[PDB]
């Protein structure tokens, strides 16, 4: 939402 | 006003598709739109953490290793979950039910 990424452990 | 929260402390061993979650979080990198603390959005059907650990989207994290997580960027969580060897210790928060 707006400014997110996510892909991480 | 008269409500108060309970926490819990889990001990997990380092997999082999990549525990079986991913964390949001940051000091200069946002989720929602500017955020402080780290928090869950992403959980895997067949992963470590889902079966075989105890932790659900709804425990959201405060301390990793009994290291300090409140004030870090993205890259500074993730360094904390790759860098421990074969073994990560995690502490997590959630609110109290009536019966």
């Amino acid at each position: 939402v707006v400014s997110e990424r996510i892909s991480s452990v | 006003g008269a409500m108060e929260m309970e926490y819990e402390e889990i001990t997990l061993e380092r997999g082999n598709s990549g525990l079986g979650f991913s964390i949001a979080g940051g000091t200069d990198n946002p989720h929602i739109g500017d955020d402080p603390s780290i928090f869950i959005t992403k959980i895997i059907p067949g992963g470590a953490a889902a079966q075989d650990g105890r932790l659900r989207v709804n425990d959201s994290i405060l301390f990793v290793n009994e290291v300090d997580v409140r004030e870090v960027t993205h890259s500074a969580a993730v360094e904390a979950l790759k860098e421990a060897g074969s073994i990560v210790r995690l502490y997590v928060m959630r609110r109290k039910p009536p019966a």
